[PDB]
RNA sequence: UGUAACGGUACAAGCUGUAAACAAAGG
RNA sequence: UGGUUCGAAAAAAAAAUAAAAAAAAAGA
RNA sequence: AGGUAUGCAGUAAAA
RNA sequence: AAAGGAAAGGUUAACCGCUAUUUAAACACAAAAAA
RNA sequence: UCCUAUUUCCUAGUACCAUUAGUGAACUCAUUUGGUCUGAUCCUAAGUACGCAGUGAGCUAAAUAGAUACAAGGAACUUGACAAGCAUUAC
RNA sequence: AGGAGAGCGUCUGUUGUACAUCAACACUAGAUACUGCUAAUACCACUGUGGAGGUAUAGUAUAUAAUCCCUGCCCGGUGCAGUAACAUGUAAA
């Protein structure tokens, strides 16, 4: 529907106007309302040649309009609309924070809808389980080694401004005593990693035993 | 006709029935050049396995097929001939 | 249709399989993007054949046909050594970007032709004030990529892109101000100028995939002011998630050298810069594989017999040891091969003295072995024994890397025969070894 | 649906003693944004439950005003 | 009996006592051995991934391998191919036997 | 149903998967491993630790978990406990079967060459319907009423009856054996 | 209608793991293939180019692997021929099949040419004994030579299931507080010498622990896995390829007949 | 069917050619020198000239008859399924077809062009592949060997596996006493033993032919199916008359190639399905009785309770189905010397 | 009707099509789809 | 020609085309 | 992670969509 | 037993 | 036994096709024509 | 100078479109609580180291649908053992 | 839904969704008839398609059916075959 953009523009028409989202975005991210057509690149070379924004990334969604009925009023007419536009919404990551009472919604009418306050403790949606993929420092390739802490290298830049041992950050309010390796005791309480420690003794392999009837 | 590959061209086979002479081993005269391979392998796939007869109006002895001898029809069917409102585009124009 | 059970059975089984099978072999594409991008708005638009009669070729023909040749991989050495015969009696008649174009095609494919790019530069120096960014960016990319120093020129194309900062293009520049750094031309007010130019680009025209770039921890020791070093590690925390493993590494063996040799510039960074790099030195930077090379594996193949425990190519901090001394810890190897000079003479290269002089600041005790004096010991394994316990018996090397004596590009050409010859014996002696030869058929 | 084009209406014509509450799921949901909002010093609860005008500041109520 | 034994072994896990379970006879409720065959399939997916990526590794150091100074090299047949080309009038040349 | 089409081994199968038949030698094989000498190249666990599963014998000494990486299944690993090995519902006493849609236990046998089930109903109690169970199956296992674990004092009782069964066949056709009719 | 596919595939397979355990067992044991030995003769042969040559040179030898009867063949390299034969061995070799190969090129195009005839039957009946030396009836799969010479057996895989190493003189940051059964295989086809098998423990073994999960209780070759397999003196470096009609070993020696060697 | 190669490949009246010439020669010249060395050296080796009768056959066959290591080790099987024979007893290959000579085949399932069902009774059945069998044996003086036999899904007889002196691979109809290692050829010079291909001129009379061209190059179309064979009843300089297994006497010209001996599987008539699921495999669908339906679907429908037919018999489109002749009256019977009467009187007479 | 534009759905789109169906919005091409799905 | 989809406009059965209700005063 | 895209294989066309706007002098 | 990461043509073989 | 996949792509081979072709990204490194 | 070669090779920021990643027929349909219960499978489970779900109030009449327990008789019922009953009961 | 028996269908199957789950239909097999290949038969645009890329141990049509013993007499009638037309043949027509 929007004119194709021209290879040369000399005269930009498309509008990008903030957008107040009611979930929750990150300190350096921005959400922008934009026409359909537009591209990442498109987006990203608008901000950077009209405002001068540093911007690291650009994800877009699509977002249509949900159909209403005309039901309530008196004497209602029962039609279809949709209320505002068909539009793209880009979530621009960039180099420097955004204020989030410029970002977000707020409200002390109806106290539960603070996304600022709430964080991604929430899902804003009928989505009941969150679902996160895994970290970058989880992850293996530029991810943070568990033993780490224990290199000269990160000592001698930690100095006096960091402790890298990870005993230091240990919940008291949600880690158990140290069990006994020699008696029955969980393998979650305090190993968290997907192997068995040396100091836990032999453990008993058993095999089902599927025809009984036969032995 | 299908030629296998020259350097693997021994194909499975069954044991030999008792008695029979042995097969002489294979002439692969067809080695000797690329360019002579690439010509045997077109010329075999030329080959066709059979050539059909069929009704041709050039040749003195053609002729068409009618209905049959009987002369009947399936029973209970009044089949409706094909028109120009009927049956008017199945499979082709005209 | 229908199977018989058994044919239903088995034709089920390998759906099953090849699914797992799929699965499987999806597991470890985390950075396998579909959408792609490739380069092309270099590729001129006029056409050539690369094998055309080089005594039919001009300028702007034979560089097409070079920067064709590198980009399609058409290494033949008869065909470049006809290029380079070529490019030598036209040297007279190339423009800026013909030249820019062939020392672009050279040091892409890492021809090391010595002979073109000394009889190329006086005409590159005298053409100088017409050359354009891309141009000097690429003769000077060229030269460090493939070894060829000039400091004289190299500082003079650092003037010029200065004299032409406000047409000069951020990526050129950076580039160029890399490879000032990386062969040793800048001296103390060149490189004040460069610094005090490169601030100002970065933050007015480069953004994060631009910036990245400029993080080069040879020239952040070497060559940048302070003020450009504070920018440049504070601008990092910024634009780290647009980086790769190779930005990071130069990020982090930066933060290295300035903790080590400029503490009062880290201790000038704030506390979140310094809590940056700090996490940073906890994660696993993907290296990639390193092996020992011929002379490597000769070195330590004297040493064993000396009777020394060690280890080969491992990785300690942020820096890659030759050999690493087991008994003794601190005591460490470094096997020096022709490119780690520059071509034609023993100097070391910057990144060399710069890893030297921080390890050995660190506690390290460095020894070094030269292959230029390695390759006159030949077969021998008394002789190389022997000088390997000479060493040893003698102090470790100063914190501050020296250079070798004078040479030129006769003896290393002689020295680089030498070492082909030697390789051959040895690999041929030692499979010969290997070999049993004990089955005799009496089959005649 | 909420516009209305579903058959739903259909079985609401007729009467029910009662319906479920799936007070169990409500309630873990109002908790889990109960602890959203108390890990950042918020009493939800609190603000929700106040009297036109009335103000109490910290965790403080008619006890309180007891024991005050 | 369930629910008595939750409560117990969450209240112990609110307090922090150790991680101590009850270490008797637990009784078999299942009759597959889902664990192994798991760890069978889980096998064979890292087999075939470390498969792939040795592929990969092989893709790669070949093409780089066959360009290389000293062994790449652009070469044309040494006799004419023009020579070698079957003569018009072989017999095995198109069009010169019956089809 | 016991199938003709089953496997014949019930055991847990583990494969020797064979790589691409024109690879190289894998990347950890170059590692130099004498004490003396050491070159320890990278990925060199990563890659041998899945190479050895290949062979399908030498699953390690903690397998499964040795390949099972996911913490859902280590966040329920236990140590020192002792477990059973018997499916509750399965009784060693032969032709025993459990139905749950029916929540029976089954006592299947053959007597006489006819196939015959009774059933024990578990809402009594499981054990309670299981032991009877067995204890039907023993019990006509003494008496002789399953054909496979009868014994020579069984047959032999078994046999007057027979004998008897087979006279008054006789005597209905009798007058064909002897010629008449 | 749906063009999901991959990862979202909308084929619902079922999820029971002793199902998927028995379809595990089909699509391995009871796979089918329609290659033949020859066929993975001939797809090596850049690395088993003397045995293809002999093969495709030696004439009934083709026929003899080509039949039905399940077969095991151990294929030796060229590598393996020039490390363990000697010179003159490799030369003779070579220059017999070269032979061969030139009678056949001749069909294909006095006393003097009768003494043809005689060494042409010799070398036939020479290099036909070497090739079938390496012929086995039945077809040995590598896991049941495995399960043969005993590893996977409890009672005997002993010094093949623990094996462990100095860890830290290897990964010494991670370990600062130490700083401080011959099985017989029916003679080859040329013969009647059965030949033995048995199994080792490989060098890359010593160091699983080091980097996997363990519950132990209280020159060398550089071939990959945990244990190696040899048979007659001879290591298998790449087994299981299967075929129709039996199943290829490649070996890294070949098993010349005791009538083929020489006794001084 | 027509779903195969087109129209323009297949159809073709009048073949102008007999010998499918492969030469290996530079000219055209020393190819037809070599053409008739090879012709003469068919000649040579061939010896046996006597006719290849129904008695002979029977000895060739009493002579045949006269005449625990290999398994898959450590591979227990199925629990109750077994293949009859292992592979290197079973009669046939029990391996799979080439894939080079064949291709799937496209499951008209009784239904025209139209869509509608044209040929009644037929289902799906089990997968099936159509194998393209050399029925010209253009291929002449060039010996080839028997290399294994077996089974196909659409043909009644065996097919045997024939790779040619110079490798090329084929799959022929394979004779009553063809075995593995078999050797044979096509050629007017060959001998008269099975599986070898003549001109009808060339095979003496009382001799047992099959896959018989009705013109010459064409490829064989007459006697085909297993266990079937034609008699060679007397010969003129131009046509050669054959007793057919239909007890039909007929000319074929001289020039028309056929193969010596009986085709193979003669026990095919003899096989017992036991059940509906046989041929529901092989491909049936339950046939319904004209007389069970109702008086609008079939001309011996209705009537309360059951009845007979009602009226001599006829088909669900009204013709006489018991005696009535359908060939066409004025259709010229041409080569026919005498066409077969009805079996009743046969047996009979 | 129960599909289609009517009832106020408008035209199709993607987000209301089953996987598969192609429909963007009028963005500008920026380069070319590959044999292997890049 | 006619009609429609989106977009703008009082979120519209009107008007209208990213210049989305208005240029009429230019070397 | 899928669609798209190549194949299956399709004008067997999902109106307002595209690697899809007059198609190389492209000004490097 | 669909297609996996410089990409278009293009022949053969095959766990 | 009822007789069962081969199009495109990857692998290996062969190859006198071509920017309709791997960064003007980077790391590593005794390494290479003619004379 | 006894590794089958001692062979440089990490992730180029990445077009357009889809996705609420969980319980749950979640589809066609409509007396539509979406979600519990009504069946196999999916975690070597003392029901998976406290999970998912729980709908106005009263009130001894009969009749009905069921559940349990029936003395002694035991098919005498009915067209017909239909429906029921047995298949638990010292341990 | 046990023990001992009879009837009808052999059997496992199909089956009228929503009054018929049956003795009705199919079925393994024994027969008869047609069909020499551009086969017959079917579809009824007819130089076309299925049959069949099959070839009388094949294909199509109509009964009767799986296992054992049996299956009597009639060609006057009707149909069909046979012949120039007769004669004559054919009933598991």
């Amino acid at each position: 529907t929007p004119p194709k953009t021209p290879r040369n523009v000399f005269f930009p028409w498309q509008v990008f106007s903030v957008h107040r989202t009611g979930a929750f975005l990150e300190r350096r991210r921005v959400a922008l309302k934009v026409p359909v057509n537009l591209t990442k690149f498109e987006i990203q070379s608008y901000l950077e040649k009209i405002y001068g924004a540093r911007v690291l990334k650009v994800s877009t969604l699509i977002v249509v309009p949900r159909r209403r009925r005309d039901i309530f009023g008196p004497r209602p007419s029962m039609r279809y609309y949709r209320v505002g536009c068909t539009f793209k919404k880009a979530i621009v990551t960039l180099e420097d924070g955004v204020p989030d009472a410029v970002k977000m919604l707020r409200s002390s009418i109806e106290l539960a809808k603070n996304p600022d306050i709430t964080k991604h403790n929430l899902t804003y949606s009928g989505r009941v389980r969150a679902f996160k993929p895994p970290s970058a420092a989880q992850r293996w390739e530029m991810g943070e080694s568990k033993y780490a802490w224990r290199l000269p290298i990160p000592n001698l830049l930690a100095g006096d401004e960091m402790q890298l041992n990870p005993a230091l950050r240990i919940d008291e309010s949600t880690t158990q005593m140290f069990p006994d390796f020699s008696k029955p005791f969980f393998h979650n309480a305090h190993f968290n990693f997907s192997w068995k420690p040396e100091e836990v003794p032999f453990q008993q392999t058993v095999k089902l035993d599927i025809t009984p009837w036969r032995r | 006709y299908y030629l296998p590959s020259g350097h693997q061209p021994h194909a499975e086979r069954q044991v030999f029935h008792e008695g029979a002479g042995e097969s002489p081993p294979l002439n692969l005269w067809w080695r000797e050049n690329r360019e002579l391979e690439e010509a045997f392998r077109r010329r075999l796939g030329e080959a066709k396995c059979f050539e059909r007869a069929f009704a041709d109006s050039s040749e003195p002895l053609g002729y068409t097929k009618g209905r049959c001898r009987g002369g009947g029809g399936k029973s209970g069917r009044s089949v409706r001939r094909r028109s120009k409102t009927h049956k008017y585009r199945e499979n082709r124009a005209f | 249709g229908i199977l018989r059970p058994r044919e239903r059975l088995l034709l089920n089984a390998l759906k099953k399989e090849a699914d797992i099978r799929y699965r499987g072999r999806r597991m470890h594409k985390r950075f396998r993007s579909w959408a792609q991008q490739r380069v092309r708005h270099y590729w001129l638009p006029q056409k050539v054949c690369v094998t055309s009669d080089p005594q039919l070729m001009d300028g702007s023909y034979i560089a097409a046909c070079v920067q064709k040749a590198a980009t399609l991989r058409k290494h033949d050495l008869q065909l470049w050594h006809g290029f380079s015969k070529r490019i030598l009696e036209l040297a007279d008649s190339l423009t800026p970007q013909q030249m820019g174009y062939i020392f672009y095609g050279y040091g892409k494919s890492l021809f090391r032709h010595e002979e073109l790019y000394r009889g190329l530069l006086p005409f590159v120096a005298e053409a100088l004030p017409e050359f354009h960014s891309h141009a000097l960016m690429t003769v000077a990319w060229a030269l460090e990529r493939v070894r060829v120093n000039d400091r004289a020129v190299v500082a003079q194309i650092a003037e010029e892109a200065l004299a032409k900062k406000d047409l000069m293009r951020p990526a050129d520049f950076i580039k160029i101000v890399n490879c000032v750094a990386r062969m040793g031309a800048a001296p103390p007010s060149l490189a004040a100028a460069l610094s005090a130019e490169l601030m100002r680009v970065l933050d007015e025209k480069c953004n994060a995939l631009l910036f990245r770039g400029a993080v080069d921890h040879v020239a952040v020791a070497t060559l940048y002011s302070d003020p450009l070093r504070l920018y440049l590690l504070e601008r990092f925390t910024k634009t780290a998630i647009c980086c790769r493993p190779m930005h990071y590494q130069k990020a982090f063996q930066s933060a290295v050298a300035i903790r080590v040799l400029h503490p009062p510039v880290w201790q000038q960074l704030s506390k979140a810069v310094r809590n940056f790099y700090i996490r940073l030195s906890l994660r696993r930077i993907p290296q990639r594989a390193r092996r020992p090379s011929p002379l490597h594996w000769d070195v330590s193949n004297a040493l064993a017999k000396l009777g020394v425990f060690h280890r080969n190519t491992f990785q300690w901090g942020c820096f890659w040891i030759d050999i690493g001394e087991i008994d003794d810890r601190r005591q460490c190897w470094f096997v020096d091969g022709p490119s780690d000079f520059y071509s034609s003479t023993n100097e070391y290269t910057e990144a060399n003295k710069l890893q030297h002089r921080i390890l050995s600041e660190l506690g390290w005790n460095i020894r070094r072995v030269r292959w230029n004096d390695w390759v006159q010991l030949g077969t021998d394994m008394d002789a190389k024994v022997e000088y390997l316990r000479k060493l040893r018996e003698r102090p470790p090397w100063p914190a501050i890397l020296t250079d070798g004596p004078s040479s030129s590009r006769q003896e290393m050409v002689a020295n680089l025969r030498s070492a082909r010859d030697v390789q051959r014996a040895l690999k041929e002696r030692r499979e010969k070894n290997r070999q049993p030869h004990s089955l005799v058929m009496n089959l005649g | 649906n909420k516009v209305r084009t579903d058959k739903k209406e259909r079985k609401r014509a007729f009467p029910q003693r009662g319906f479920w509450k799936k007070q169990n799921f409500l309630q873990v949901k109002n908790n889990t944004v109960r602890l959203a909002f108390a890990v950042q010093g918020v009493d939800l609860l609190k603000l929700k439950r106040l009297r036109w005008g009335e103000v109490r500041k910290g965790n403080t109520g008619w006890w309180t005003d007891d024991y005050r | 009996i369930v629910r008595i034994r939750k409560r117990y072994m969450g209240q112990r896990i609110e307090a922090g006592l150790p991680p101590y379970v009850w270490g008797g006879p637990w009784p078999q409720w299942g009759r597959k051995r889902s664990l192994f065959i798991r760890g069978e399939m889980y096998r064979r997916m890292l087999i075939y991934s470390f498969d792939e990526r040795r592929r990969r590794a092989e893709k790669l150091r070949k093409r780089r391998q066959a360009v290389k100074w000293g062994v790449f090299k652009l070469r044309q047949p040494s006799v004419p191919p023009a020579l070698t080309a079957l003569p018009t009038y072989h017999p095995l040349y198109p069009g010169n036997l019956p089809k | 149903s016991a199938n003709p089409y089953k496997p014949k081994s019930r055991e847990v199968f583990h494969p020797y998967v064979p790589a691409p038949e024109h690879l190289p030698p894998p990347a950890y094989t170059t590692a130099v491993l004498k004490p003396m000498q050491q070159f320890i190249p990278k990925d060199f666990y990563r890659d041998m630790r899945v190479d050895s599963l290949r062979d399908g014998v030498s699953l390690g000494s903690d397998f499964p978990w040795n390949v099972t990486h996911k913490y859902r299944f280590w966040r329920r690993r236990k140590y020192n406990v002792q477990l059973d090995d018997r499916f509750i519902r399965l009784s060693p006493v032969t032709g025993v079967d459990y139905y749950p849609r029916l929540n029976v236990f089954a006592v299947q046998w053959r007597e006489d060459g006819q196939h015959r089930i009774r059933w024990f109903r578990a809402a009594y109690g499981l054990t309670r319907a299981m032991r009877a169970a067995e204890n039907f199956r023993k019990t006509l296992e003494a008496t002789g009423r399953v054909d496979n674990w009868r014994t020579a004092r069984h047959l032999r009782q078994q046999m007057l009856e027979r004998r008897q069964q087979l006279k008054l066949r006789k005597k209905r056709f009798a007058k064909i054996s002897s010629g008449q009719f | 209608w749906t063009r999901a596919s991959g990862m979202r595939n909308p084929v619902k397979w079922t999820r029971d793991w002793e199902v998927l355990n028995r379809k595990v067992y089909f699509a391995f044991d009871e796979r089918e293939i329609r290659r033949s030995m020859l066929d993975a003769v001939s797809a090596h042969r850049k690395t088993a180019s003397l045995f293809h040559r002999m093969i495709n040179a030696v004439p009934g030898v083709a026929h003899a692997m080509s039949l039905p009867g399940p077969h095991t063949f151990f294929l030796p390299s060229d590598k393996a021929c020039r490390d363990h034969l000697s010179p003159d061995s490799l030369h003779a070799l070579t220059e017999r099949v070269a032979f061969l190969e030139e009678q056949q090129r001749q069909r294909v195009g006095g006393g003097t040419a009768a003494a043809i005839a005689d060494r042409v039957a010799k070398t036939t009946e020479q290099l036909r004994t070497f090739v079938l030396a390496h012929l086995i009836p039945g077809e040995w799969r590598m896991k049941t030579l495995l399960l043969a010479c005993g590893a996977g057996d409890p009672r005997r895989n002993g010094s093949l299931r623990y094996q462990d190493t100095d860890r830290e003189l290897f990964a010494p940051v991670m370990y600062a507080s130490r700083l401080g059964s011959v099985f017989l295989l029916p003679p080859p086809q040329s013969t009647d010498e059965p030949l033995p098998v048995w199994v080792q423990a490989s060098r890359y073994a010593a160091f699983l622990p080091i980097t996997t999960s363990t519950n132990f209780p209280r020159r060398r070759s550089t071939v990959g896995g945990a244990l190696h397999l040899w048979v007659g003196g001879a290591l298998v470096t790449k087994g299981d390829l299967r075929a129709h009609n039996g199943v290829v070993h490649m070996i890294d020696k070949p098993l010349i007949p005791v009538q083929l060697l020489a006794s001084p | 069917s027509s779903s195969y190669l087109p129209r323009a490949a297949t159809h073709r009246n009048r073949v102008a050619f007999q010998l499918f010439a492969t030469p290996r020669e530079p000219t055209a010249s020393k190819a037809a020198a070599a053409a008739r060395a090879a012709a003469e050296a068919v000649a040579r080796s061939s010896t046996v000239s006597a006719p290849f009768t129904v008695q002979k056959q029977q000895r060739l066959l009493a002579l045949l008859a006269a005449s625990d290591l290999f398994r898959v080790h450590g591979l227990p099987g199925f629990s109750g399924f077994r293949p009859s024979s292992p592979p290197h007893l079973s009669k046939l290959f029990r391996g799979r077809v080439s894939r080079h000579l064949s291709c799937r085949r496209v499951n008209h399932l009784g239904r025209n062009n139209s869509g509608r069902i044209t040929v009644r009774f037929r289902g799906a059945g089990h997968f099936r592949r159509l194998r393209f069998v050399d029925y010209k044996r253009g291929r002449k003086d060039i010996f080839g060997t028997v290399l294994r036999l077996e089974y196909d899904p659409n043909r009644s007889a065996h097919l045997a596996l024939l790779q040619y002196d110079d490798g090329v691979l084929s799959y022929i109809l394979a004779t009553e006493v063809t075995r593995p290692g078999d050797r044979v050829v096509a050629s007017k010079h060959a001998s008269i033993a099975p599986g070898n291909c003549l001109p009808l001129g060339n095979i003496p009379v009382s001799t047992i032919v099959h896959n018989v061209e009705l013109r010459p190059g064409a490829g064989g179309q007459i006697v085909r199916a297993g266990g079937c064979y034609a008699t060679v009843v007397a010969k003129d300089r131009h046509f050669v008359t054959l007793k057919l297994s239909s007890t039909e006497v007929r000319r074929f010209p001289a020039d028309c190639w056929a193969t010596v001996g009986q085709v193979s599987n003669a026990a095919h008539a003899e096989r017992i399905r036991g059940k509906a699921g046989v041929s529901y495999w092989m491909g049936e669908r339950p046939r319904t009785r004209g007389k069970a339906m109702n008086p609008v679907d079939h001309p011996h429908g209705g009537g309360t309770g059951k009845k007979g037919l009602k009226r001599p018999p006829v088909s669900k489109w009204g013709i006489l189905c018991k005696g009535y002749k359908t060939r066409a009256k004025k259709k010229p019977l041409g080569l026919i010397v005498r066409r077969k009467k009805a079996n009743k009187l046969i047996k009979k007479f | 009707a129960k599909v289609g534009p009517s009832k106020g759905r408008g035209p199709l789109l993607a987000k209301f099509a089953p996987v598969g169906f192609k429909k963007g919005f009028g963005a500008i091409g920026l380069g070319r789809h590959t044999k292997k799905g890049f």
